[PDB]
C-alpha cells in the first residue's frame, strides 16, 4: 500500500537443527502458509512451522543448493529447482508421502501455469518447455534463434491468463506458439516478468506497454533486482543481486512504480517471500564471507502491520 | 521413494568431530596456495611457514629458485625439515 | 505433511562423492583463483588449528563451495 509497507518488524529466526552453519538458499510460504519451506545449499528442503519456530520437516531433495520453490495453491504438488545437479528441476507430491512424480533434468527454473496450475514451464538456458503435471509430457517447446537474446539468469514465465509466455526478452502467444514481440536488450541478466495486472511487462528496469509494446517506465532501482509481488499486487519488492547479494531491500508502488522505502539489513539477502495475507515477511539473510569460513544463512521473519 | 542422489542420515558438528582429496596437479602457473597445498602434501606446514606466503613472494614459477635459508626468513624453524623440504621441492 | 522414505545412508562415500563432483563441477567456474585458498584455509582453520576432523574440515568446505556455486549459477554463467 503506502505506509504499512514501510516499516516490517523483526520477530523470530529460522536456523537449521543440526548444522554449525545454517545454509538456506531459497523461502517460500506453504500452500496454506502454515508452514515456511525452507530449501538449504545441500539440496534439503526443511519445513519449519511459522509461528512456533519448530522445525516440522526434513527432505532429501537435491545432490545442489536449491535455488527455487513454488508449492500449487492445490497442496498437492511443489516444485523445486536446484543448481548445478541433474535433475536440475523436480515436482514431487505432498499428499500423503512425499515422492517426487516427474524430473525435469536440465530445466534450472521451473515455475507453474498461472490459471489452475494444470501446466508447468521449465527453462533450459534459452528455451523453455511447457509440460502436462498429471502426464509429465513435453506439451511445447519455444525457442527462436533469430529472436534470442540470451540472458544469462533466463526465466520463462505465463502471464496470469497463461494464453502469453515471455522467454528470453521474446513475447510468445502459447496456442499459436509463435513469437508475438521481441523486447531488446539493455541488460544481461534479468529476463522479465509479468505484472499481476496484466496491463504492464517488467524486464529489469524497464516497465514496458504489454499493449502497445511502448515504453511506460524505467525505474534505476529494479537493476538487477528480482521482484516479489505481494498476493494483491500493489506492492512489488526488489532484492539485488551483482559477496554480490545486496544487503538491502526496497518496497515499490506497482500503480506507478515509486518506491515506498529502502529497509537496511545489515545482512546479505539471499530471497525472500511474503504471504497472500500479506502479514509476513520471510527474508533468507547471510553473514560473513568465504575468507572469514562463516557463510552461515539463516532464515529471518519480520512482520507487516 | 528416495532418489538416492540425496542424502545422509545426519551431520557433522564441532563439539563432536576431533580426530582423498585429488585436485589440480602441473605444473608452473601455480597461485600460492596451489603452493601452499603442495607443501602440506610433504608434512609441512607449519603455518608460521605459510602464515605469509600470502605474499613476499612465490608465483607457480619461484619454486626451484627459492633457496634454502630464505626459508628463514619466511618461518620454518628446525635445519632439519628445512633439508629434505630443500630436497621436497626436486623431483621434476 | 508428508514424510518418507529410506534417507539411511551417506557421510562416508557421500561426502567423499559431494566433495568430489562440486569440485569436478567448480573448475569450469572459477580462474586464478585457485580454490585451494578456500580448501587450504579449511584444512588450516578446523582441522588444524582447532584440532578437528578432517571430514569436518572437508564438510564445512563443502557447504562452504555450495554455497558459491549456488552463488554463481544465480549470477549467471555464459557457458
Ligand atoms: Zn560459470
Amino acid at each position: 500500500r503506502h505506509l504499512i509497507f514501510s516499516r516490517f518488524r523483526p520477530i523470530s529466526v529460522f536456523r537449521e537443527a543440526n548444522e554449525d552453519e545454517s545454509g538456506f538458499t531459497c523461502c517460500a510460504f506453504s500452500a496454506r502458509e502454515r508452514f515456511l519451506m525452507l530449501g538449504t545449499c545441500t539440496g534439503q528442503l526443511k519445513l519449519y512451522n511459522v509461528f512456533s519456530g519448530q522445525e516440522e520437516a526434513s527432505y532429501n531433495c537435491h545432490n545442489s543448493a536449491i535455488t527455487h520453490l513454488e508449492p500449487s495453491r492445490d497442496g498437492s504438488l511443489l516444485l523445486t529447482s536446484a543448481t548445478w545437479s541433474q535433475p536440475l528441476s523436480a515436482l514431487w507430491g505432498m499428499k500423503s508421502v512425499f515422492d517426487m512424480k516427474h524430473s525435469f533434468t536440465e530445466d534450472h527454473y521451473v515455475e507453474f501455469s498461472k490459471h489452475s496450475q494444470d501446466r508447468v514451464i521449465g527453462t533450459k538456458g534459452d528455451i523453455a518447455h511447457i509440460y502436462d503435471i498429471q502426464t509429465g509430457n513435453k506439451l511445447l517447446t519455444l525457442f527462436n534463434p533469430d529472436l534470442a537474446n540470451n540472458y544469462k539468469r533466463n526465466c520463462a514465465t505465463f502471464n496470469p491468463t497463461d494464453d502469453l509466455v515471455l522467454n528470453d526478452g521474446v513475447l510468445w502467444d502459447v496456442r499459436s506458439a509463435q513469437a508475438i514481440h521481441k523486447f531488446d536488450k539493455f541488460n544481461m541478466n534479468i529476463s522479465g516478468v509479468f505484472h499481476p495486472n496484466g496491463l504492464e511487462v517488467i524486464i529489469n528496469t524497464e516497465i514496458w506497454d504489454l499493449r502497445t509494446f511502448h515504453l511506460l517506465h524505467t525505474v534505476p532501482a529494479l537493476d538487477q533486482c528480482r521482484v516479489v509481488f505481494n498476493h494483491t499486487g500493489t506492492v512489488m519488492y526488489g532484492a539485488m543481486l551483482q559477496s554480490p547479494f545486496g544487503s538491502s531491500f526496497r518496497t515499490f508502488n506497482a500503480t506507478d512504480y515509486k518506491p515506498i522505502a529502502t529497509i537496511d539489513v545489515k545482512r546479505n539477502i539471499f530471497d525472500l517471500c511474503t504471504d497472500t495475507k500479506d502479514c509476513y515477511l520471510a527474508v533468507i539473510e547471510n553473514q560473513g564471507s568465504m575468507d572469514a569460513l562463516n557463510m552461515d544463512t539463516v532464515c529471518r521473519l519480520y512482520e507487516v502491520g | 521413494q528416495q532418489a538416492d542422489s540425496d542424502q545422509p542420515s545426519k551431520r557433522p558438528r564441532f563439539d563432536d568431530s576431533p580426530r582423498g582429496v585429488e585436485l589440480h596437479p602441473d605444473y608452473k602457473t601455480w597461485g600460492p596456495e596451489q603452493v601452499c597445498f603442495f607443501l602440506r602434501r610433504g608434512g609441512f606446514g607449519e603455518p608460521a611457514l605459510l602464515k605469509n606466503i600470502r605474499e613476499n613472494k612465490i608465483t607457480g614459477a619461484l619454486l626451484p629458485c627459492l633457496d634454502e635459508s630464505h626459508f628463514e626468513n619466511l618461518g620454518v624453524s628446525s635445519l632439519g625439515e628445512r633439508k629434505k623440504l630443500l630436497s621436497y621441492i626436486q623431483r621434476s | 505433511e508428508a514424510p518418507e522414505g529410506a534417507g539411511e545412508v551417506g557421510l562416508e562415500q557421500w561426502l567423499e562423492t559431494s566433495l568430489e563432483r562440486i569440485n569436478r563441477e567448480a573448475r569450469l567456474h572459477f580462474h586464478p583463483e585457485f580454490l585451494f585458498r578456500l580448501w587450504n584455509t579449511c584444512v588450516e582453520h578446523w582441522h588444524d588449528r582447532h584440532q578437528r576432523s578432517l571430514d569436518y574440515a572437508k564438510y564445512r568446505y563443502l557447504l562452504l563451495m555450495h554455497k558459491a556455486m549456488y552463488t554463481h549459477m544465480q549470477q549467471g554463467c555464459p557457458c
